[PDB]
């Protein structure tokens, strides 16, 4: 049920 | 055990929330870059 | 125990909040990127 972010790093960072 | 199922559970959630925080902090850095670009462009185009 | 029963929903509640916030933030970031694209057209 708990979800993490789409990617481990933010796109563009 | 119900106690173990809840703790495995807590560890997963904590990890995911920490990942979200890292991700969001990086987005905030990225956003500062976007805002600077917009400001520069707006004065350039007038 | 009950300190971790609290800790658990605290963690899960916060997680669902992240999901809601993220989609809001992404609309905001797309908007900034779109504005830059438009300004670059000039």
């Amino acid at each position: 049920q708990a979800q993490g972010p789409p990617y481990p790093t933010y796109p563009g960072y | 055990n119900n106690i173990h199922e809840m703790e495995i559970q807590l560890k997963d959630a904590l990890e995911k929330n920490q990942q979200w925080l890292v991700y969001d902090q990086q987005r905030e850095v990225y956003v500062k870059g976007l805002l600077a670009k917009i400001f520069e462009l707006e004065k350039k185009t007038e």
